[PDB]
DNA sequence: ATCTCGATG
RNA sequence: AUCGAGAU
């Protein structure tokens, strides 16, 4: 189907699962010399870069949350709130 | 079942385990040979190369090196043979299977795996010797003990998979469990027998010990706190320095039976901002309890704070105790001469109780309790009589054991043992039972061939009068034998009957999961629960509070 | 003299029961530790085996010879094998012995340490003699032979220390007790009725005062006076054991102090 | 000479066995309070008396020092593990070539013994050593 | 039995009461009697509860009994868990065993029921009926070695 | 097998210096000295004589783990005094006591018979 | 299997006292406890070493070649 | 929005009970600033406590009973393991039937 | 370990000095924890230890023969006649520091067993290696550099946590992983890699 | 920089509650018949017994690392023998017309009860306690 | 070796139970754990 | 009812 | 591959 930018209910907060793999999939790209959109106050490890790429919401991914019928809702990692 | 849903797999290990207290909770002592063998594929990058090449150089036999290197073409460079193995200029966009190192994420499990908790991500710390070492206070979830228990360890291969381990699976995340909405990790054995005796009012610690203890705590702020006592000789209380291990913004209030903001039993617990004010610290406070110091510190300060907490509590109490010491003799099961006299006769009065009911019953006077045989109401009367006899002999003993009796000292900590354990050691052991009832007549109308037939007395039907101290008699022994055969049997029959339960329970629920609409449904989209747990709330984030709208006077609701 | 103070009482070829007065417990301990584990000694750290027809296995026998007590009086003018510039041994850092015995008789032929045979040029220094305190003259029972069995060996003693392996203990057993009556209250005695009919009274209560019951706790009291007894094995006579310990202890304090000098 | 009889389970049904012969049939006529509490003589009938009771026990358990002052399933545990105890399994180990065989260096007869250790040749062919043991919290390792 | 109940004045207090405990079951006829309270009367036969008072009462015994199993040992387990279990058992309309009869004939894709007690048969009558497996189930995405609709794999990742 | 050779207890490896000194960041006028290939025999005797001196605020040691032959001494001292000395003075204080003793024993040894 | 040179726990030589010990029991007709004390074994760890060490060697020698 | 009102219900009954006027001011003497903190705090603290979509409760609820199930071992009732066995079998053939009438 | 079903693994080895010592100079060969004594009621263990002390001392055989008029008392009385306290305690000194231990300690010869099951016979570790012919899974058993089974049950645990990708990785890139071709119509392993 | 409370008490009971190094004391004040005290005390360091007369002060000084001595040459409010330092934790209206404070000296607790102690026993961390002669 | 000569095996109401009449003939303690507990006995 | 070992056609 | 013996 689709769904609009509106009419979204789907927790605006981030699941730990969401975060997990966003971190994970970023950590990956970093670990394969793909560019870093932060400044490294002095870190090497791919994950702990991704962690800092995230907390200054400079990560350019979009979650696609499926609903059980067959629809879904899109969510940039700018919108989602990292509490936890 | 065997090859698709449960394979055998690469990059795994297994060893004996043993407990190590100078090792943080979320850590795993990996022995060195294993880390010399297992490997994670790292990808060359500006960030790493310098370290990274030094590995390749080192070679696959001095610890922090590596085996194989893999290139554009995917060709495998074998660092252990190969002419070119002291060479190799690392070219960005390659990989380098490397020795597992300090601070890597790994899945450390014990079988049987009947939890999430039986599988957790740990933090590697490579060490000599050949034992997966671990922290005492990660015992319960795994269900381990160090009498030869063996444990598997799995190693992630993907950057994402590493994340999955450190972010979802990690030991400090699992502390506060959803299962029983309480913490699953506590403070056990030496640590705990000590978290307490350190604590007594009576326990005083003078300057020289204090200073090592303070230091012993890693987080220590480097500020000798002012001693309670300054007068004659400036002393510190047990409590006092243990307070250091406790972080700040930590508040805890207990109250047990005789407790009063004066606590003349040094009862309960009062703690205001990482400071212990009165009360002995024992299992109720610092076990895997619900009101628990650990339930608090976790939710309040964070998972990683409570994780280091454990270490610090340990390190100080483990030290102090090491210099104070503790033991256990057979003297700790002996008890006062006149008490053994009182205990004996306390049994004796119950042996006439039963005698009398036997003699009563023999004259058809015994009346039947509505809906059971005279014989079942004879048996019932008797069994009770000697259960109440054991207990009372026991309680009689629970009293001689003085506040220094090492058995009792562990008992008061909640570290090991129970009343029953005292009862049977010092007092009488008690009645033996098979299939619920006292000892059968396997022979004709008699228990053994040392008895006359038709003998329903205690002795004859499996009452062990002596203690594990004095020692059992031939008969007692043999009945006692029958006792814990039945025991051993259904033990290893409980373990199968159950291993099947946990398989079907699992296989039916399995695919259920809260979807992104906070409903709760299976593979077909068929709804089960419209909100998870009926409030859409994770169990871990939940605790026993009181609803003081419910109870008390209409007056004092209004007062 | 000045601080730390001795009063020998009993004295033997292997026993030195003394009172050690005016010291920190700290050092009474650190002396005892060193005395066990840190004064150097000669013992056999390389057996080179020609023929062994014995009941016992090679590396078993090897073990035992290692544990054989050897003279170590002039040890401190022998070098560690690691420190000498030679390839493997020399006579400058090792002392080699040989064992030959062969079942000859019918009636069980014994092999004592007494049959160990110096070979290497001693340089005329007191070193690497199988120590014998046996009365009938034969040290340790190495192993037993039958009618037709051989032992043909080559021992190579090296300098070493307990820390490395306990064959280099010169030490055996150190007695050590302070404050006979619990005047300082460094223990809390475990009791059934009377704390004092139940624990006994060490000979060491004789050379100290009772407490005149009424008196309160001596609160700012510390420990002087430590009743010791160093039992030597034989490698070194007893005097030297306490001595070289005091020495070696001093010597590794030195190295730190002098290691700030270097830094 | 008829001083002894071979009794089976079935015939055991029709008899009365005495446990001790001593304290169980002299004339009836103080009690060191730490001794255990054996029952009485309440029987006059006895046809044949038990040789000695520690013969209800089998090979393994007869190795245990004081199994009477011991919870019953413990004894059972030990009686599986004495069969995993390292020691001299035979004098002639030196001449027998079997897949795997362990022997202890300095085998040591125990200090605490059972009267049925004599017939079980356990002091002659020990397994295990006589260690000075200390019950204490020390390093907490 | 012992009961905690309101006093007129507000306090909860001990009104001790008189209950009868049976050995045998015919709910059908004992609640219809005089002098009992038909609003309370309880059987440990949650199976007899259901056929009488409908599914939604049945559930709430099934639970209550599962609870008394765990609780009588001291152990506490947070509701939701046992609730879910009970909820799953009781939603097809009937009571549905946690054995191959209840939960393994239940419509599911085939590969799932495969990974359990009657393997081959289920593959056969899947074959003949021409079942279409969804590939939404845990067990099935494990067989084919793919990312499971689970925590990490429930969502999708994009740009 | 994973056992390390014993000598690693009292023999220094490569680029491993008996003392490594760093400045404790938490306190002031304070110091943490690592002692490679040494154990309680040394650390405990150093601490005690570090505490008798009356211009010392604090001192303590700890063998971070009993597999390894290391140990960490932490000293804090008076406004003025630099711990290196407080350590120096200490070490010597000790050496004398021992020299005193070594003599004093040797004296009372010689007077006895047998 | 031959006396164990030096007692495990304590460290004092004892391998040199075996033949001597057997001679004190069998010959001057003494109880092991006195014999043990006579041979300078006063602690009990050092004592238990002689009072136990069982001399299996006397049985393997028994075999021929 | 009616499920919402009904998932929150019990929490508020608490919230209001531990937030009554008398109590806020008299029992635990709060101040505007601290009170408005306590207010903002709970909200966050609640929100965090929600279930995260992805949670595989299916398994989790099984394990959480299946575990303490393996930890049971030893006034006439079928109880422990054998009862559990009964229960989950949906026993028609059951051993301790009992009516309990008030 | 011991003789009354009280087993144990070694956790650590200390050198004689670091061991706590008795004033007579003795040190313990082996230290057990007092926390495995209340809950298995292994009283004999204790009694053996007391008996065995006396007997080592007096140089007499320990009679622990089962049914007997031997008594904890009957022994203790003798242990005293010899100079040590009658319940096997001795005052000990933490050898680290020298200082007396605050508690007194149960100390005695106790017959211990060495058991089979040593570590360096168990310490298998695999990091990829040989695979079976049929399945192309890693082989059973350390005896041929085999794998470790990531069983059905350990799967359940990775599902619980929510770790999907790790599940894949464990169940694919380690162990079996294999690419096949498939018809985009008659959906079957019927195809034909004339790959090249 | 000053004192907070002062009085001479007399002890009635001396209670060792399964303890050999502390006794908790119930003592009463000469002077004002609306006042009494409760005090957990190290009775090995500074003994105490039947119908005794003890003096008491609170104070708030003579907070960084505790230096010691160098103070055989210094200020010390130590004209007193026994002396502790605690945190204070509750101020109990006995109701009235009367008020009780609660101090903790590392688990050695303290109760007090009067009514001028108002503008005089603050609400505070500071609380030394000095007990002479 | 002695024990394993003096062993008993039983294939397959309630036979694992130590039974009264075992007194004297079969050992009440000696038996393996789980698997085949109480089916296997020693004399 | 996760592991090690031996044996066997 | 069949098979028994063990660690939990
Ligand atoms: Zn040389
Ligand atoms: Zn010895
Ligand atoms: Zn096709």
């Amino acid at each position: 189907k689709a769904i609009p930018k509106d009419q979204r209910a789907t927790t605006p907060y981030m699941t730990k699962y969401e975060r997990a793999r966003i971190l994970g999939t970023r950590a990956l790209q970093i670990s394969m010399n793909a560019p870093v959109f932060v400044d490294l106050e002095g870190e090497t490890d791919p994950l702990r870069i991704a962690m800092k790429e995230l907390a200054e919401k400079k990560i350019p991914l979009v979650i696609r949350r499926y609903l059980p019928d067959g629809s879904f809702e899109d969510w940039s990692v700018e919108e989602l709130i990292v509490d936890l | 079942r065997g090859n698709l849903m449960g394979k055998r797999v690469d990059f795994s290990a297994r060893t004996v385990i043993s407990g190590d207290p100078n090792l943080e909770l979320d850590q795993v002592g990996v022995p060195k040979s294993i880390a010399k063998t297992l490997t994670y594929p790292e990808v060359v990058t500006p960030y790493n190369i310098d370290r990274l090449t030094q590995l390749v150089r080192n070679g696959p036999n001095e610890h922090p090196g590596a085996k194989y290197v893999i290139r554009d073409s995917g060709d495998r460079i074998d660092l252990r043979y190969s002419k070119r193995a002291g060479d190799i200029q690392l070219q960005y966009g390659w990989k380098v299977e490397r020795h597992i190192m300090d601070n890597d994420p790994v899945l450390f499990n014990r079988q049987p795996s009947l939890h999430k908790m039986s599988m957790m991500a740990h933090r590697v710390k490579v060490i000599p010797y050949s034992t997966f070492r671990l922290n005492l206070s990660v015992t319960s979830p795994y269900n381990a003990d160090f009498d030869g228990d063996e444990m598997n360890l799995h190693v992630p291969q993907s950057e994402e998979t590493r994340a999955e381990l450190s972010q979802l699976c990690a030991v400090p995340l699992q502390i506060v469990s959803p299962q029983s909405n309480k913490p699953c990790m506590g403070i056990v054995q030496d640590t705990l027998c000590g978290i307490r005796k350190l604590t007594l009012r009576d326990t005083f610690i003078e300057l020289d010990q204090v200073l090592n203890m303070l230091y012993w705590v890693p987080d220590w702020d480097g500020v000798i706190p002012t001693p309670a006592i300054i007068k004659p000789k400036p002393l510190w209380s047990g409590k006092q320095i243990l307070s250091v291990a406790i972080p700040n913004g930590i508040h805890l209030q207990r109250f047990d039976e005789g407790t009063t903001l004066l606590s003349p039993k040094d009862n309960g617990m009062l703690i205001i901002d990482g400071q212990i004010i009165f009360g002995v610290v024992e299992k109720k406070t610092v076990g895997s309890s619900n009101g628990g110091l650990i339930h608090v510190v976790t939710r309040e300060k964070g998972p990683q704070v409570c994780a280091k907490l454990f270490g610090n509590i340990q390190k100080v109490v483990n030290f102090w105790l090491l210099h104070n010491g503790f033991s256990t003799g057979i003297g700790d099961t002996i008890a006062d001469g006149p008490t053994m006299r009182e205990i004996t006769e306390t049994i004796a009065e119950a042996k006439k109780k039963v005698l009398d009911v036997t003699k009563e019953a023999q004259a058809n006077l015994l009346t039947a309790k509505h809906g059971m045989t005279l014989r079942e109401s004879f048996e019932d009367n008797v069994v009770r009589f000697l259960n109440e006899a054991r207990d009372k002999a026991g309680r009689l003993a629970e009293v001689n054991l003085k506040d220094l009796n090492n058995v009792k000292q562990m008992v008061m900590a909640g570290s090991k043992g129970s009343f029953i354990n005292i009862a049977q050691m010092s007092a009488c052991v008690g009645q033996q039972s098979v299939e619920g009832k006292r000892i059968a007549f396997g022979f004709v109308d008699r228990t053994l061939p040392h008895f006359s037939k038709d003998d329903y007395s205690p002795e004859s039907k499996g009452f062990v009068e002596n203690s594990y101290l004095r020692g059992l008699t031939p008969q007692e022994f043999f009945f006692h034998a029958m006792g814990g055969r039945e025991g051993l049997i259904d033990t290893a029959v409980k373990t199968a009957e159950t291993g099947y339960i946990q398989r079907r329970l699992v296989k039916a629920l399995e695919d259920i999961m809260v979807h992104y609409d906070n409903t709760t449904r299976n593979s077909l989209g068929n709804v089960i629960q419209f909100i998870y747990g009926e409030d859409g709330m994770d169990a871990a984030h939940i605790e026993k509070q009181s609803l003081d709208t419910i109870g008390g006077s209409d007056a004092a609701f209004e007062k | 003299e000045e601080g730390p103070q001795v009063k020998i009482r009993e004295a033997s070829k292997d026993n030195v029961d003394f009172i050690l007065s005016n010291v920190d417990l700290a050092m009474a301990n650190s002396l005892r530790r060193v005395m066990i584990a840190e004064i150097p000694t000669l013992a056999i750290d390389s057996v080179e085996v020609e023929t062994n027809t014995t009941v016992l296995a090679d590396e078993f026998i090897a073990h035992r010879l290692g544990l054989i007590p050897l003279q170590s009086m002039d040890i401190e003018q022998l070098e560690y094998s690691r420190d000498c510039f030679c390839e493997d041994h020399c006579d400058k850092c090792s002392v080699v012995l040989t064992l030959q015995a062969f079942g000859e008789s019918e009636s069980t032929t014994n092999v004592y340490s007494k049959d160990l045979v110096i070979v290497s040029n001693l340089m005329g220094r007191n070193i690497g003699h199988p120590i014998i305190q046996d009365k009938e003259g034969n040290g340790v029972l190495i192993c037993k032979l039958r009618k037709g069995q051989e032992l043909k060996l080559t021992c190579v003693a090296k300098k070493g220390i307990a820390k490395e392996h306990a064959k280099w203990g010169p030490a055996a057993a150190i007695e050590f007790e302070y404050d006979p009556w619990n005047k300082l209250k460094h223990t809390d005695y475990w009791y059934e009725q009377d704390s004092a009919k139940e624990w006994p009274q060490s000979k060491n209560c004789e050379y100290e005062d009772p407490p005149n019951e009424g008196d309160p706790f001596d609160y700012k009291a510390q420990a002087d006076t430590f009743y010791m007894n160093v039992e030597s094995v034989g490698s070194i006579p007893v005097d030297q054991v306490v001595v070289r310990g005091i020495d070696t202890l001093q010597k590794k304090v030195a190295s730190i102090l002098l290691a700030l000098t270097q830094m | 000479e008829g001083l002894v009889e071979y009794i089976d389970a079935e015939e055991e049904e029709s008899i009365l066995i005495a446990m001790q012969p001593e304290d169980l049939e002299p004339a009836e006529a103080d009690v060191d309070p730490a001794k255990r509490i054996r029952v009485s003589h309440h029987a006059t009938t006895f046809t044949h008396c038990e040789i000695h009771p520690s013969m209800i026990l089998g090979v393994a358990a007869s190795i245990i020092p004081f199994p009477d002052h011991n919870q019953s399933p413990r004894n059972t545990y030990q009686s599986a593990m004495g069969k995993q105890a390292m020691g001299v399994f035979l004098t002639n180990y030196n001449v027998r070539m079997d897949t795997m065989a362990n022997i202890l260096y300095y085998p040591q007869k125990p200090l605490g013994t059972t009267r049925a250790m004599e017939y079980l040749k356990f002091r002659e062919l020990p397994a295990g050593q006589n260690a000075i043991v200390a019950i204490a919290c020390y390093s907490g390792y | 039995y012992d009961r905690k109940v309101p006093s007129p004045t507000g306090e909860y207090v001990k009104e001790p009461e008189w209950v009868l405990e049976t050995d045998g079951v015919n709910l059908s006829e004992v609640m219809t009697v005089p002098g009992i309270d038909p609003t309370r009367i309880y059987t440990n036969s949650f199976i007899d509860i259901m056929e009488v008072l409908g599914i939604e009462a049945g559930r709430a015994a099934l639970y209550k009994e599962v609870y008394n199993v765990i609780a009588s040992d001291g152990s506490y387990v947070n509701y939701r868990h046992m609730a879910l279990l009970v909820d799953v058992m009781t939603t097809q309309g009937g009571l549905t065993s946690v054995t191959r009869h209840g939960f393994n004939r239940s419509n599911t894709g085939a590969l799932m029921r495969c990974s359990f007690e009657e393997t081959v048969e289920i593959l056969f009558e899947a074959g003949a009926s021409a079942e279409l497996d969804d590939c939404r189930g845990v067990s099935e995405n494990v067989i084919l070695g793919q990312m499971a609709p689970i925590g990490t794999g429930a969502f999708d990742v994009m740009i | 097998m994973n056992a390390p050779d014993r000598f690693e207890l009292f023999l220094l490896g490569e680029g491993e210096s008996k003392l490594k000194i760093d400045p404790d960041t938490k306190a002031p006028n304070a110091v943490v000295i690592t002692f490679e290939k040494e154990d309680h025999t040394l650390g405990n005797l150093i601490r005690a004589e570090l505490l008798n001196d009356r211009k010392v605020l604090f001192a303590a040691y700890k063998v971070e783990h009993p597999f390894f032959a290391r140990f960490k001494l932490r000293i804090q001292t008076t406004e003025g005094y630099d711990p290196k000395d407080a350590l120096k003075n200490a070490c010597n204080s000790i050496i004398n006591k021992l020299g005193a003793l070594k003599t004093n024993f040797e004296t009372e040894w010689n007077l006895q018979t047998l | 299997m031959i006396v164990p040179v030096r007692c495990f726990s304590c460290g004092k030589v004892v391998g040199d006292k075996w033949e001597s010990y057997l001679n004190l029991l069998q010959e001057d007709e003494l109880d092991e406890g006195t014999a043990l004390s006579r041979l300078g074994l006063k602690r009990y760890c050092c004592r238990r070493m002689i009072l136990t060490h069982v001399d299996l060697i006397e049985k393997f020698l028994r075999y021929n070649p | 929005q009616n499920a919402q009102r009904d998932a929150v219900t019990l929490f508020c009954c608490l919230l209001r009970s531990r937030l009554a006027t008398r109590r806020v001011l008299q029992e635990y003497r709060l101040t505007k600033q601290a009170f408005d903190w306590v207010l903002s705090n709970i909200e966050a603290q609640f929100l965090r406590s929600v279930v995260h979509p992805g949670e595989m409760v299916g398994v989790l609820a099984a394990q959480s009973i299946g575990e303490p199930a393996t930890q049971m071992t030893l006034k006439k009732v079928t109880s422990g393991v054998p009862r559990l066995k009964e229960i989950l079998n949906v026993a028609k053939n059951m051993k301790t039937p009992s009516l309990t009438v008030y | 370990a011991s003789r009354h079903g009280q087993k144990g693994t070694i956790g650590i080895t200390y050198r004689r000095e670091d061991m706590p010592f008795t004033a007579e100079g003795i040190v313990p060969d082996l230290i057990i924890n007092p926390h495995a004594i209340p809950s298995r009621m292994t009283v004999a263990h204790l009694i053996e230890c007391l008996l065995s002390k006396v007997a080592a001392l007096s140089g007499n055989e320990g009679d622990a023969s089962p049914f007997t008029d031997i008594t904890v008392e009957g022994i203790s009385k003798l242990l005293r006649e010899h100079g040590y306290q009658s319940r096997g305690f001795e005052v000990m000194y933490n050898g680290h520091t020298g200082k007396k231990l605050m508690a007194q300690i149960f100390f005695g010869p106790t017959y211990y067993q060495r058991l089979r099951h040593m570590v360096d016979d168990k310490i298998h570790a695999r990091a990829r290696g040989p695979m079976q012919v049929l399945t192309r899974q890693p082989v059973e058993g350390r005896s041929r550099d085999g794998g470790l089974r990531f069983g059905e049950m350990e799967r359940d645990c990775m599902i619980a946590h929510g770790a999907a990708s790790f599940l894949k990785e464990r169940l694919m890139e380690a162990s079996d992983a294999f690419r096949v071709h498939i018809c985009g119509i008659c959906g079957l392993m019927t195809v034909i890699a004339k790959l090249n | 920089s000053n004192t907070l409370f002062d009085d001479i008490f007399q002890v009635s009971e001396v209670d060792p509650g399964r303890y050999n190094k502390v006794c908790r004391i119930e003592a009463a004040s000469t002077t004002q018949d609306q006042c009494k005290l409760t005090l957990d005390i190290n009775v090995e360091l500074f003994p105490v017994a039947a119908q005794d007369s003890l003096t008491v002060t609170i104070a708030s000084s003579l907070t960084r690392s505790w230096r010691p001595p160098q103070a055989g040459d210094r200020s010390l409010a130590d004209d007193y023998d026994y002396v502790m330092y605690g945190t204070a934790y509750k101020f109990e209206e006995v109701s009235k017309d009367l008020i009780a404070v609660y101090y903790s000296f590392g688990g050695l607790l303290m109760r007090l009860e009067g009514n001028y102690r108002n503008l005089n026993n603050l609400k505070q961390e500071n609380a030394y306690l000095l007990i002479r002669r | 070796t002695l024990s394993h000569l003096r062993r008993t095996n039983t294939p397959i109401a309630k036979p694992r139970q130590l039974h009264n009449t075992h007194w004297g003939l079969v050992c009440p303690a000696e038996t393996p754990e789980g698997q085949a507990c109480g089916l296997v006995k020693n004399l």
